[PDB]
């Protein structure tokens, strides 16, 4: 009985871990690919004078 | 309208071209005596491409073949639909080059050329609206290498305006020849960037590994190669000489596929290639095609296709399909490769469809991608040049007709600069 | 003494123009010979004693559609020297056919249009027909545009321009020459409709239940569209609508006449009788975001004003009774400035059936015509596809030798700019 | 102007809705092709000309019934595309039809069901068909409802589940959907009626006299409950019941919504016409617990309310001659806070026969719908079998990995727990 | 739809799929050139189960063929229908493993397994819903017992989903062919747990027995042995092609006869089954078939069952019969042998009903029931691994080849945990 208790215990703290971390890796990528457009922005304008 | 004229030189480009015109030949049902035979109607709209009309109702091909021998062409005018040939148009020498490239563009090639520019300049003022050329060579030969490559430049600066396609065979390191090999590609290769539209290299080992894997016939022979870059050849052209659902002409896909004007380097592949004993497993769908399609083995050359990335892709589908699957398709084999396609150009892959098939066949496909992976080639043809090189082995017969090392030192470094400006775009992100 | 000019550019114009012209014989009555075994008048002329000649100009570089043309059951409909044809395609090439080939062929075109101008009495405007990712397509029609422009003034041109879709694409280049010819229709065009092919892909699959469409199907499906469209000039009605009648009820700004359209029923006929087909349910399907014609979604934007046509046995007062229930539902949303948004026509002729073809008889139908300010992201993406390869100039020279200049392209960048700021103005509420 | 939705789901649900289907075309002198060689308007729609479509939509995620049904004689019956089939089953897991597959499949059911809700003017409200063993059919169900109780809000929506019987029993995982499907519709159905197939198998051997019944006899006798259900709705009678007239005749408490039916008289032709099958004896039948249709005995519980349809000649006084002698037993006994318990409803069209069926045809009927406090004892045995395998979390992870959280088994306990304190609460004397 | 693959690996494997096919081709009518020549309108409803189509009308297996030696394909082509496997799935190596695991899944194994593996991916993404896989090999021998394994890992690893199918035959210590049994039949019962979704084991000394002693026929050879494997193969799947009063995919007796992820190796059984001179005296009833059915010496496994308890069973009926019966006959079995069924879990006997019965046959039924009883068979390999272990016997030929006594260690304790931890649950109490 106590098998099942830690087992079922053990299994469930895993699966939250894998949600979470895949949601923090989406939000990093959009927040550079906003900075990244702003400096392409920047240097448009040396190229053009 | 709209046609082209066809210009071979060299024993290799003979032997192609001995297969080319008897399967467009065959295509259009012209018999081996000139008279028509077809049972279409379409077959006679649009012949004036790549056949000339003359008295009597017959028809000969604009063709021009040159070599510095005359046994090459002495043999191929005894062979099936080999009358078809205008006498005129053979223009040969008395001596040949004997695999020296030196001879056959400096001393040998440059006073014979006259003559076959001579009646390449009556065939090209003469037709109603030029497109351009196709030229047929090996880069393992000397007159060949050579020869073909002075005609080329003498053409573009006549011409600056057509387009210009060559086929090009490259010596390749596993099965050779001939010894000096290296130094006539890396020379050849110097002059055919500068000048040639569009140009599409085949390897003579790659024939075999197809003839050997994918047809699984036990003894391929010449005859086997040449059919395969004759079907491939004239699937480029078909939607020019007949109706489809998107006319596509060379200088479309000349818009499409070269990106900038020094990355015109293709390696084609053509689909469906099936065994004997399997022709009736098989069923002919869309997506049947397209796996085969891109397949690396399938590629017409040695180059691994994915140890690059495509810059862009072509593809000439043939025969009466919905064009909602090809384009689905063609959208799901560029969304399950996407490490394999360059990121910075979206959309990278062309697509057109011609509704009549080969004869014999209800579905076909060629294939004209440009790819980043074709550096390999020039990578282990140079290492050859430069290991044989820096001995001065064999240098002193191409010295011996006016050339120095100079042109040798500066063809080393253009061939190495073409190498890495054309792996430049690979690592290049947005 | 009602008339209108319909003018048909490049491949895809002119195997939508074979659609719609199959279409509008058919529906009035007259035969492929052009002879009869007073509402012809719009699209037609009478020639004194027997056949009708359309009035229709088809326009293209590259021959092949128009011999096509010349040689099915329509040859001795069309008049002998209106089908102008080239020699040279401009191989999606933009710079082609706006600076190098179209100049030689537009005075010809302007010839025939006044030719065909002097005979109307009543000329409503002109109808414009172009395929936008291709060369000859956008640039004859840009060149076009800008001639009429300035030699008639006033006439109302609407222009049916078949925009690239968001992922699929055959080309790889066609985003340059879609942008540039948005920028040249954009100050010169009175209204323009959106027409990309993924959504009608989509509709085809999911009502026609066709797995395999070709362009056929697309182009019946605008064909009926266009006839819906100018129903309602050549029979009786109910509430008429005139073609002028648009600028003062969907245009609120002259920058702003991009729309998209949407029709209703489509139905086979293996199961098209089993449901009453009311006028409640269809009004409720041409407003659905899946049956735009469109691949844009309006759920993702406000709408301005919609124009929407009836026609059959609809009665007004059931007209009414489904406005109102559009406006009480809470996902479609007007803009605040706009209490009324809504322009009704009612015709009584039902929509006409093409044997062989996919769509049943019914004796309902609608078509609308909605301007909403969720068109911008087709704009923003085509953008971000532009930005990617110009980055790099990729693919620049093969438009700068053409004759266009360096800058042409950033000034193209600056009014889509400038037009997805005035779309963003416009929709803030007050 | 007054209609009714049927709405079937899993294979229980599609083979009792054809059961019912062939009664109500047979009833209304409708043919199998649709056609008829003012009450037909409850449960079909007049389609302008002809043929008639019933109200009812079919839903499965396992093709072969749909199928199945597609090819029998009543294929032209339905319409097309209100057969909403899957590919994939849930395979008896609760879990896969509630958050894996069945909410790609809900979208469409609730587009048809609101296009068949628009069409109604008076609609009285739903019903709803599922076996209760199954993971589809739980899962689409709980799904269901659940969307529909917040789309509509206080329209009525009745359940004619299917629940396991006390030993015998097709799966081995059907009590833990079962449970989880309970809790489900516990808040969000209005009404739930009992069917478990071990008392029906009773009430075949024991009247029908048939030894080797198949599913086919235990759903003709469930469509002849629902045909006397609604035979108030579409025919003339001395005392008409609604459907909306049931919350306040049945239901004490919002909480206490399961009732347990009954029907007389069943007999077959061969014995029938030997006795007279007056009013009072078929009351009195209708009333023997070894006639209940779920297997469950009345004489452990008391009565709350009983609501009973006659139809045929019966005359109300001989329904009131019997009442009385049924409240004299002193084996039935009624809750102390209920006075009078019944609602009697006569109607005058008698049964109706389908042919080679086992009913014979009689001239008068009863069907009982009564809510007892008796029925407790199938959820607390259900429990008791829950829990027997929840104690060592057997089969749990094919449940925990679809999607569903390991809390949500004991939530469902505890809803049973607390309407089995219910029970018990309502059921003590004050 | 919900289709599935066929591979099979090995001599054993081939030849179970050299008799399973032909029984297959058999019961849908299909000769053996590939033309179906059916009877019934349901033969050709549910093909594309196991079947693809290919021009010419003719059909072919999906089935993948592998060996490490091309003998027994060598063979098998020139058996009954052997034409129908297409050429191109048979891949075989040069080499053989000679019964030597290490060979079959280190050295050997890995390389050849590349070329399998393309042709396995062609044949799943083709496919219109994937159902899974299922797999014929021996345990008993060196290439099948690795190769099979490592692909089953290799499989699974790009398609967890779906679910996977393995018909194992184990080595009976009784009729032993090979000293080395053990020692891969070991090392494959390791690796077979970790990944297969079910496992069905099949011993050869459980098929020599009951062909001596229920068919008594005097000279059994594999090909009755294979001709019994192939009927209760067919079985199982028999109502996932045909239409039925129950439907029952393979996914929903995973759900219901799998308790716990790691106990999923069942043992199975076909009935009816009696000799030439007693098929007349027999008469075939629901009864005589569930008499048979629980018999313990139908079983296909020498494992004795009543040995043990049943922790769920499983039975396919084929035919048409009524319900009632079905579920009254298996609660009797149920009553009857109470001793024999674990008690925390109630009713733990799942029932199917399928109309359409074996040709030839008016009933039959497969078995498949999960108990503890296989604990004896993995408790006797174990003793014969540990016999021959502790003398390290026959252990240079495996380390010869990079594989170490720690893998044999860790699966003789795998193995002992999984023979514990399955017999744990029959002494479980509630
Ligand atoms: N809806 C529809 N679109 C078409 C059709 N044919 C071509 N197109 C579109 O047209 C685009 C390319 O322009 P085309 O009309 O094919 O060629 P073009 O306009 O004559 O320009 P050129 O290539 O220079 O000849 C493609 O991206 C297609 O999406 C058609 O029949 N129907
Ligand atoms: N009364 C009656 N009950 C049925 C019938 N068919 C199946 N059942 C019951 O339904 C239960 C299982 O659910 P099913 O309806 O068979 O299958 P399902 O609801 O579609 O769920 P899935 O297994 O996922 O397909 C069984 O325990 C049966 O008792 C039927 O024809 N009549
Ligand atoms: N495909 C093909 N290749 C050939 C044939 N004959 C020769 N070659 C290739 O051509 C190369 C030699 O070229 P060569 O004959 O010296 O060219 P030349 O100097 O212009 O005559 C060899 O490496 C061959 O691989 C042929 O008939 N078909
Ligand atoms: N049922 C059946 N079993 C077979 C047959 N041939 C061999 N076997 C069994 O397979 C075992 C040997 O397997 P083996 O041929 O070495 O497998 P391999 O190593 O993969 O080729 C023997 O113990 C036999 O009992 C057959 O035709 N039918
Ligand atoms: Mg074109
Ligand atoms: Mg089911």
């Amino acid at each position: 009985i106590e098998k099942q208790q830690e087992e079922f215990k053990k299994q469930k703290e895993k699966e939250q871990q894998e949600a979470e971390k895949q949601r923090n890796l989406e939000e990093y990528q959009k927040k550079l690919k906003e900075k990244l457009h702003m400096h392409i922005v920047k240097t448009d304008q040396e190229r053009i004078e | 309208m709209r046609e082209i004229v066809h210009i071979q030189g060299g024993q290799c480009g003979n032997q192609i071209g001995a297969k080319f015109w008897e399967v467009i030949s065959d295509e259009h049902g012209i018999d081996p005596t000139g008279t028509y035979h077809g049972d279409s109607d379409l077959q006679l709209e649009r012949i004036n491409v790549y056949y000339n009309e003359a008295t009597g109702g017959r028809y000969v091909p604009r063709a021009i073949l040159m070599d510095l021998e005359p046994g090459t062409m002495d043999s191929v005018r005894a062979g099936p639909f080999g009358q078809l040939f205008r006498p005129d148009n053979f223009v040969f020498g008395q001596t040949g080059a004997g695999n020296n490239w030196a001879k056959g563009h400096y001393t040998e090639g440059a006073e014979l050329i006259d003559s076959v520019l001579d009646v390449v300049r009556k065939e090209a003022e003469g037709c109603d609206c030029l497109q351009g050329f196709q030229i047929t060579h090996s880069l393992g030969g000397g007159t060949g290498s050579g020869m073909g490559t002075l005609l080329i430049s003498k053409v573009r600066e006549e011409y600056p305006d057509r387009i210009m396609e060559t086929f090009s065979v490259v010596p390749s390191p596993k099965v050779s020849d001939t010894v000096v090999e290296p130094y006539n590609a890396t020379l050849s290769v110097h002059q055919l960037v500068e000048n040639a539209d569009e140009c599409m290299v085949i390897d003579n080992e790659a024939l075999y590994d197809i003839c050997f894997r994918t047809l699984k016939l036990t003894t391929p022979t010449y005859g086997d190669l040449n059919h395969l870059v004759s079907a491939a050849m004239s699937g480029v052209t078909c939607c020019l000489r007949f109706p489809g659902q998107l006319n596509s002409d060379l200088r479309k896909l000349a818009v499409n596929l070269i990106p900038f004007p020094r990355l015109h380097f293709f390696m084609i592949g053509f689909a469906p290639l099936t065994s004997r004993g399997s022709q009736q497993y098989r069923a002919l769908t869309v997506p049947e095609l397209t796996q085969q399609m891109f397949d690396a083995k399938n590629m017409m050359c040695a180059a691994d296709p994915r140890h690059g990335r495509y810059l862009t892709a072509s593809a000439l589908f043939r025969g009466r399909m919905s064009t909602k699957e090809v384009d689905e398709q063609m959208l799901n084999v560029q969304n399950k490769n996407s490490s394999y396609f360059v990121e910075w150009i979206p959309n990278n892959i062309k697509s057109s469809i011609c509704d009549i098939p080969p004869k014999g066949l209800k579905m076909a496909v060629t294939f004209v991608g440009n790819s980043t992976a074709i550096q390999e080639m020039f990578k282990r043809v140079a290492e050859q040049f430069t290991a044989m090189f820096r001995r001065k082995a064999f240098l002193h017969w191409y010295t011996g007709e006016g050339m120095d090392e100079m042109e040798f030192t500066e063809a080393e470094s253009n061939m190495n600069d073409l190498v890495s400006e054309y792996q430049q775009y690979q690592d290049a992100t947005a | 003494m009602r008339e209108v000019i319909s003018i048909h550019v490049g491949q895809g114009g002119i195997q939508v123009g074979n659609a719609c012209w199959e279409l509008f014989c058919l529906e009035h009555g007259i035969q492929p010979d052009g002879q009869m075994p007073d509402a012809f008048n719009t699209f037609f002329s009478e020639t004194g004693a027997g056949k009708h000649v359309p009035r229709a100009v088809f326009l293209d570089l590259e021959p092949t559609v128009i011999d096509e043309v010349r040689t099915g059951t329509y040859r001795q409909l069309f008049h002998p020297e209106q089908l102008i044809s080239g020699k040279e395609d401009a191989a999606n090439n933009f710079a082609r056919g706006h600076y190098t080939i179209g100049k030689e062929i537009v005075d010809l075109c302007l010839d025939r249009i006044r030719k065909l101008a002097d005979n109307c009495t009543g000329l409503q405007g002109f109808l414009v027909f172009n395929s936008v990712g291709g060369g000859t397509g956008s640039g004859l029609g840009s060149l076009l545009l800008e001639r009429l422009s300035v030699d008639y003034g006033k006439k109302s041109k609407l222009g049916f321009t078949i925009y690239p879709s968001p992922q699929v694409s055959t080309a790889v280049v066609e985003p340059y020459n879609s942008i540039l010819s948005t920028h040249s229709l954009l100050e010169h065009t009175d209204v323009a409709v959106m027409l990309d092919n993924e959504a009608i892909y989509d509709i085809c699959r999911r009502n026609l239940d066709i797995e395999r469409p070709t362009y056929t199907n697309l182009n019946r499906l605008i064909a009926q569209v266009i006839s819906s469209l100018t129903a309602s000039l050549r029979f009786d009605g109910a509430l008429n609508v005139d073609i002028t009648e648009f600028q003062t009820n969907l245009v609120p700004y002259p920058r702003i006449h991009f729309m998209l359209s949407s029709y209703a029923p489509i139905i086979s006929a293996e199961k098209a009788y089993h449901e009453q087909l009311s006028v409640a349910e269809i009004t409720n399907s041409a407003f659905e975001p899946a049956n735009m014609m469109a691949k844009c979604d309006p759920r993702h934007g406000k709408y301005m004003a919609c124009s929407m046509m009836y026609r059959g046995d609809v009665v007004p007062k059931d007209v009414n009774a489904s406005i109102a229930t559009i406006k009480t539902k809470r996902t479609i949303q007007f803009v605040d400035w706009c209490p009324t948004g809504f322009k009704v026509g009612i015709n009584y002729q039902p929509p006409t059936v093409v044997p062989g073809g996919d769509l049943a008889k019914v004796m309902r139908a609608v078509c609308m015509i909605s301007n909403s300010t969720a068109i911008a992201e087709v704009f923003s993406r085509l953008d971000h596809k532009f930005d990617l390869m110009y980055a790099k100039r990729a693919f620049v020279h093969w438009y700068v030798g053409e004759g266009m200049e360096e800058g042409e392209f950033s000034e193209a960048r600056e009014d889509l700019a400038a037009l997805e700021k005035d779309y963003e103005e416009v929709g803030i509420e007050t």
